[PDB]
């Protein structure tokens, strides 16, 4: 049986369809539930080093997991972490399809520390939040990692020359006005797209850029609080991302636990 | 070196045993006392004693009893030795020559078992018929007396009782019958049983019973016509025979325990007993056939006794091991109070030895020992010519000061408490008659405490010129003279102990510094140190010292005070502690030997070898810098050395010598010339109060000594018919090996007393190797010159009999 | 420790109640050069009279201990130095007293549990074709000595050198001055005579047990001082030097008194990865299972790992939800303890599942994650 690094033994499939599908691993010496993601040598995607390097870059938080060990073995690359549980997209739409907000503000607060740690996710969805086993059982966690472009440079972090005529297919739903490089900015206008969230085509003319038109047509305040709604307007304008988290403080506190628990 | 030659200079002095009977002759009283490995024989005439023999045995005498079969004209003597040797001896006198002839001989040592704690009992019955003998725990040997039984063939009987007091055979039964006192879990028992040689098994005693007190020790078999036995207890004394039963609780006898008894008279109407602190009791039986009451008086004071024997004319035989032997005469008028006893005669215990030095070697040294406990404790000069101090304490430490010219004595006494809060003295001792008194510091029911005092005393008077008094509960371990650092004055060096009965390990001390000017004793200094200074030496100017487990070298500064240089942990307690040179010796009480070094350059301490082997140890020397010398269980010598041909056999220390001495070292000294071929001296002293003389020898004359040992073996006759070779095996009760690397000066220097055709039939065949440098057959005047230049090497002994 | 069985950790009942029983002993003589097997998996420190639980997976230690059951049952425990190069010094004979094998999963497992016997000293590891180690072995004694007073002891005391027993602090002021009356022959006191009795060692081995875990019952210790020396000796939480240590100790007045001066020298449990941060207290252990508050138990994959049982511990993270199966302690569930700062495996935290019982969390830590602080 495949035994990782001769410490621990994949039972089971927990998520597939990705990049490294993500097994259940237990430890034959002490008796965890653990969360591999594997990936070939020659995979046409080799994200695994990708997100295990952001995961290191990352270096603790109450959104990023630890890494447990990393390396090689044979033709399948491993990396193995905390099991990390229940995505909250596969939480939102098992449960039913306050509780919004106050995990948003979580989120906003996982994204300060990824902010302030040099780098972007840039690939924000349901699926890549989620929730902790056990003690975290209620502290969001941000994970899939491999696709974060890494703002980290010569001395002081130093944002790359924005250059026109860029693609983005990992934010399907996602993607918005963003040939703009993706950015602090795009990273908290995909936040709004997910609080909002919570005619296609086989080309993507019609599958990404009508639905970015149509995203952009008319302004926020007819799809959406409204004033939310124009603060996510005013942080796609993009420093101003600590006063939106004040002023989404202010508005949590103003509406006189969640979904599933 | 690997090569040693041991002597003995003073014969032991102990008493542990004696008997009286008719041995070398039918119409004459006879004294036989029992020394270690040494039987003297006296006459009882009406001056006093008059010794006829003395002699030699190869082994530890712990069974000594007289015995007449019948058809015997005199009677005969039961020898057991601690190595498990019995033997039956007789007395023949051919004109002027007296010999011992042996009647049989063999050894009863069972191939298995333990020996049991309250040690060998050896007891024979009053018709002559078997021995009996207590070697191990729940077995009992009997040695049938028949005339032909001369390798003391013995038979095993089980007993059911395996914690057995005392045992003894009783009078006027038809068949062997024993007594015996027996503990179990409901308490102590009195039990009977008879022995029939026949079957070899034990039969249903005459009588049982129960009722024995729960400190009873001693049992008494009583003659005809009364019979029975007396059992004695702390507190009562009771007579059993059958459905006979007296008990007395006399309060005189509560104070002390009854440890020794003799008879009397013939028919059990007297008996003497005698207790730890040295009062003398009788106890007397009264009769209308039938016994009537039980009665106990005070006769006065002796020595403390190891046994008694009464004379035959009103003299008594007091033989001691914590002092002098006595002969005594019970008086029918008194002084004070009815029936005291007078001393007569006095004879002399060097025994125990706990420490001694040696002094003034300008010119021939002389041993100053500490000698005796409680009352009995004093000083002894020993030039043999001995002279006595009297101290009426306990001596422990000695040293000597030549600049002042005095002696440091540690010494300790015992106090009683009273209601007060304070406590009492027992007796005027050195200590409380001293000219010149002090205390460290005054402080505040019949429970024992222990007093420490240090004593200066004078080199010529040997009087008490200052006492010093420690704290309570305080006490004195260790003492050094010596100069430290630059500075010109001589000090005493005391380490102490704060010992509380609620704590098992000692968590607090002190080194003290005093100096003895113009007649009076000051304190230098003091350092309060975190364990138990358990020894000093004195080290290059520096003071090495030994805290509990650690070992901490002082430095003596300008401004009077000690300050520490450098620290070394071990696993071990550091209980001895030498030097010579940089080196240092450190050994445990389980026979750990560690070997230091003294880096100057680096400033500390480098651990070079060991030896961890565990056996008990009770003192260790450095002979030179690589072989050193120590004394292990049982009673045995060891000399172990290093470097002998990568690190692991370095820093291993292995055996190179291995002997039995029979006695148990206290105290090893380097005594070059008390008693003005042979390298170095050391002279040990021992409990027995046996003192001897380790010397160091070369190759050659290792080899020539044991081939003459080897011969002498075959020609010279032994008492009983030991063997020499197991007498001198190193003994452990889990390993037994022929001794190594050690001469026995002892037999050597009995080729001197042997005949001359002898002499040529040992010298016969031996090659020597002369000084000239080739060797040619041996004659015996070459040897007797080598065996004279050898006993140079200490004093000789002078006549014993008359 | 109320309404819960201690008798229950020790028959191992996770790994089956129908073991094959064995009957019988066989001890080598004293000083003897043997050979015996090595299992190649364990790296373990045995000590005499301790019990390990074994489940093996490959085919060449079943062939062995096949082997082994037919022909004298003892194989060799090394203590090994360091575990990186397989070399040692001193090792243990273990016996097999139960024994069972299973054809599940397609594959062959054997169950043993064993007992330490006799320590020994290794001269030479042969390595032989197959692929298993047999060593020659010098069988090392247990040394039994006498009293100290046997070589000073006047005969005349003897009489009285038993003593009435036991009905106590009196008592053992009179059991010090009687038994050790003739000190006053020799040069040294009384109360030094008692730092090498084995008697007195043993009560104030059990006087300090008993005022850390007052539940210790006054029968659980053996009166045996060897025995008494191994089984302190194999509950004490220390670290692998000091193992080696005790191991090497011929003596059991030695092994005695090595053992209070680890229990005298002060000691909180601290992570070995991060050596900064306490884990448990010595106030806080105690003994749910008869054997005492460290034991040997194998997980399911066939690791021996060496329990603590305490009742509160600092901290630890929790990952992962409570799980009943294989419990060590039946009735309990046990959730993975990881170091809150190195996020090493430390133990695991058991939850009870009925309410009727006591105590109903606790916490068990295992040795080779835990370091003793020496002020
Ligand atoms: N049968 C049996 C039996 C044998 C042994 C034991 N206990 C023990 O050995 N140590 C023990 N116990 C309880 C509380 C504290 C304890 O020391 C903790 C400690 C000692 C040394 C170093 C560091 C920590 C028992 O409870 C039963
Ligand atoms: O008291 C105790 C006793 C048991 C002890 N375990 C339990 C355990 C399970 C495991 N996984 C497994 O078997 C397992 C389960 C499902 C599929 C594949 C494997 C690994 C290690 C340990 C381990 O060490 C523990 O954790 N606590
Ligand atoms: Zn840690």
């Amino acid at each position: 049986e495949f035994i990782v690094g001769g410490k621990y033994k994949l039972v089971r499939k927990i998520g597939s369809g990705s990049f490294g599908d993500i097994y259940l691993a237990i430890n034959i010496t002490n008796g965890e539930e653990v969360a591999v993601k594997l990936e070939s040598q020659k995979a046409r995607h080799p994200q695994l080093l990708y997100e295990s390097k952001l995961y290191k870059i990352l270096q603790g938080g109450v959104g990023i997991p630890h890494i447990r060990w990393y390396g090689q073995e044979k033709d399948y690359n491993v990396l193995v972490m905390d099991l990390l549980g229940p995505s909250l997209e596969d939480l939102f739409n098992f449960c039913s399809r306050k509780t919004v907000l106050m995990l948003a503000d979580q989120m906003i607060s996982r994204i300060e520390y990824v902010h302030t740690k040099n780098f972007i996710h840039r690939d924000i969805k349901p699926d890549n939040f989620l929730m902790g086993i056990g003690r975290h059982c209620n502290k969001l966690f941000l994970i899939d990692f491999g696709l974060a472009k890494k703002y980290r440079d010569n001395r002081t972090r130093q944002h790359i020359p924005y250059r026109e005529d860029k693609n983005l297919t990992g934010t399907a739903r996602y993607a918005s006005i963003n040939g703009i490089e993706q950015s602090r900015r795009d990273d908290m206008e995909s936040l709004g797209y997910v609080l909002m969230y919570f005619l296609k085509a086989a080309t993507k003319k019609q599958k990404y850029e009508k639905i970015s038109e149509k995203k952009m047509s008319t302004p926020v305040e007819v799809l959406c609080p409204a004033e939310f709604a124009m603060y996510l307007n005013y942080c796609r304008g993009l420093p101003d991302y600590m006063y939106l988290r004040q002023l989404f403080r202010i508005l949590f506190r103003t509406l006189n636990t969640f979904d599933w628990t | 070196m690997s090569y040693n030659y041991v002597v003995t200079a003073q014969k032991p002095t102990a008493v542990n045993g004696c008997v009286t009977g008719h041995f070398t002759s039918a119409e004459d009283l006879n004294l036989l006392i029992a020394k270690n490995t040494r039987l003297e024989i006296y006459v009882v005439t009406a001056e006093g004693l008059r010794p006829v023999k003395e002699v030699g045995m190869y082994g530890k005498i712990a069974v000594m009893e007289l015995f007449r079969p019948k058809g015997e004209s005199k009677d005969l003597l039961f020898i057991l030795t601690a190595k498990y040797n019995a033997c039956i001896l007789e007395y023949k006198q051919s004109g002027e020559s007296i010999d011992i002839i042996t009647r049989a001989h063999g050894n009863v040592q069972d191939r298995i078992g333990r020996p049991s704690e309250t040690g060998i009992i050896g007891i024979i019955d009053p018709e002559c018929r078997m021995i009996g003998l207590r070697l191990y725990d729940g077995l009992f040997k009997v040695i049938p007396l028949d005339r032909d039984n001369k390798e003391l063939k013995a038979f095993n009987i089980r007993l059911e009782e395996l914690h057995v007091i005392d045992v003894k055979f009783l009078y006027g039964c038809q068949a062997p019958t024993i007594c015996f006192v027996y503990q179990d879990p409901q308490g102590r028992h009195v039990k009977t049983y008879e022995v029939s040689l026949r079957e070899k098994e034990f039969n249903k005693g005459p009588w049982k019973q129960e009722n024995v007190e729960a400190e009873a020790s001693m049992v008494i078999a009583v003659p005809e016509p009364f019979g029975g036995a007396i059992i004695i207890g702390q507190e009562s004394i009771t007579y059993h025979n059958g459905d006979k039963y007296l008990a007395i609780a006399p309060p005189i006898i509560k104070q002390s325990t009854i440890v020794c008894h003799n008879r009397v008279d013939p028919n059990g109407s007297r008996y003497l007993l005698g207790d730890m602190e040295g009062r003398l009791f009788m106890l007397l039986l009264e009769k209308e056939v039938t016994l009537k009451d039980l009665r106990v008086e005070l006769l006065g004071e002796t020595s403390i006794a190891e046994c008694l024997t009464y004379l035959d004319n009103g003299v008594v035989f007091v033989g001691s091991r914590l002092g002098d032997s006595q002969l005594v005469k019970l008086n029918v008028d008194s002084n004070e109070q009815g029936s005291y006893v007078v001393a007569m005669e006095t004879f002399t215990n060097l025994g125990p030895i706990v420490d001694m030095c040696v002094v003034d070697l300008e010119r021939q040294g002389q041993l100053v020992t500490c000698s005796g406990a409680f009352k009995e404790g004093s000083l002894r000069i020993i030039r043999l010519h001995i002279r006595t101090v009297p101290l009426y304490e306990s001596p422990r430490k000695i040293c000597y000061q030549e600049v002042s010219q005095c002696f440091g004595v540690l010494s300790s006494r015992i106090e009683v408490q009273d209601t007060s809060g304070g406590t009492t003295a027992l007796r005027p001792s050195a200590s409380t008659q001293a000219l010149s008194s002090s205390v460290s510091s005054s402080k505040l029911f019949g429970e024992e405490v222990e007093v420490h005092n240090l004593l200066i005393i004078d080199q010529h008077t040997f009087e008490v010129l200052h006492a010093h008094q420690f704290l309570q509960n305080e006490y004195a371990l260790s003492l050094v003279s010596c100069k430290l650092g630059k500075d010109p004055n001589t000090y005493f060096i005391v380490g102490t102990a704060m010992v509380y009965p609620e704590e098992a390990e000692p968590k607090q001390g002190r080194i003290v510094v005093f100096q003895y000017s113009d007649g009076k004793l000051q304190t230098v200094a003091e350092k309060e140190v975190k364990g138990a200074v358990y020894s000093m030496v004195e080290f290059n100017g520096k003071l090495l010292a030994s805290i509990n487990s650690t070992v901490r070298l002082y430095e003596w500064t300008t401004e009077k005070e000690l300050r520490t240089e450098c620290n070394h942990y071990n696993n071990i307690m550091a209980l001895y502690l030498k030097t010579k040179g940089d080196f240092i010796l450190v050994g445990d009480l389980m026979r750990s030997v560690l070997l230091l070094a003294y880096k100057p350059m680096e400033g500390n301490f480098e651990e070079i070898a060991r030896d961890f082997n565990p056996n008990w140890m009770s003192a260790v020397e450095i002979l030179d810098d690589d072989n050193f010398l120590g004394a292990e269980n049982a009673f045995n010598l060891f000399v172990c050395q290093k470097d002998s041909a990568t690190d692991e056999e370095r820093q291993h220390l292995q055996e190179v010598g291995l002997f039995h001495l029979g006695e148990f070292v206290n105290v090893f000294c380097h005594g070059s010339l008390v008693m003005q071929p042979t390298q170095g001296s050391v002279l040990f002293g021992t409990v027995n109060g046996m003192i001897g003389l380790v010397t160091s020898l070369s190759e050659s004359w290792y080899n020539l000594l044991l081939d003459m040992q080897n011969r002498l073996n075959k020609v010279i006759k032994s008492v009983g018919k030991i063997e020499h070779s197991f007498w001198r095996s190193f003994h452990t009760e889990r390993k037994t090996e022929p001794a190594t690397g050690f001469i026995d000066g002892d037999l050597i220097e009995s080729f001197l007393d042997i005949s001359r055709p002898k002499m040529q039939e040992v010298v016969a065949n031996l090659q020597y190797d002369d000084g000239s440098g080739m060797k040619r057959e041996a004659t015996a005047d070459d040897l007797i010159k080598v065996v004279e230049e050898l006993t140079r090497i200490h004093w000789s002994h002078p006549q014993f009999e008359k | 420790i109320i309404n819960f069985d201690t008798s229950l950790p020790t028959s191992h009942t996770y790994l089956g109640a129908d073991m094959e029983e064995f009957h019988g002993r066989t001890l080598h003589d004293d000083d003897s050069c043997q050979v015996i097997p090595v299992l190649p998996q364990v790296m373990m420190i045995l000590i005499p009279g301790q019990t390990l639980p074994l489940q093996l997976f490959h085919p060449q230690e079943v062939s062995m201990v096949r082997n082994l059951i037919q022909k004298d049952r003892t194989f060799a425990v090394l203590a090994y130095s360091n575990v990186q190069e397989r070399e040692a010094q001193f090792g243990t004979t273990a016996e097999i007293y139960a024994y069972r094998e299973e054809q599940d999963f397609g594959i062959e497992i054997v169950k043993v549990k064993a007992i330490g016997r006799q320590r020994f000293k290794v001269l030479e590891l042969r390595t032989q074709s197959d692929g298993i180690q047999q060593a020659k072995v010098q069988i090392l004694p247990e040394c039994v000595l006498p009293s100290t007073m046997s070589a000073v002891q006047l005969e005349s005391l003897n009489k009285c050198q038993i003593f009435p027993s036991k009905p106590s602090y009196k008592w053992w002021q009179k059991y010090q001055k009687r038994k050790f009356h003739c000190a006053n022959l020799t040069s040294w006191p009384r109360w030094l005579y008692s730092l090498y009795d084995a008697e007195t060692l043993m009560d104030r081995i059990k006087k300090q047990l008993r005022e850390w875990d007052e539940n210790l019952k006054d029968d659980s210790l053996p009166s045996n001082p060897i025995d008494f020396s191994y089984r302190v000796a194999a509950c004490l939480p220390i670290d692998d030097v000091l193992r080696i240590q005790l191991l090497k100790i011929g003596s059991a007045i030695q092994r005695l008194r090595c053992e209070l001066d680890i229990m005298n020298k002060c000691t909180s449990l601290c992570c070995k990865q991060c050596q900064e941060t306490e884990i448990t207290t010595k106030n806080e252990i105690f003994s749910l299972s008869l054997c005492g508050p460290m034991a040997a138990y194998v997980n399911p994959h066939g690791y021996v790992h060496e329990t603590l049982t305490v009742y509160k511990a600092c901290n630890l993270n929790l990952i992962g939800r409570p799980s009943t199966e294989h419990s060590w302690f039946p009735g309990y569930a046990w959730t993975v303890a990881q170091c809150k700062i190195c996020a090493s495996h430390i133990g695991w935290k058991f939850t009870a599942t009925k309410k009727d019982m006591s105590p109903q969390k606790f916490w068990g830590l295992t040795r080779s994650a835990l370091l003793p602080t020496i002020p």
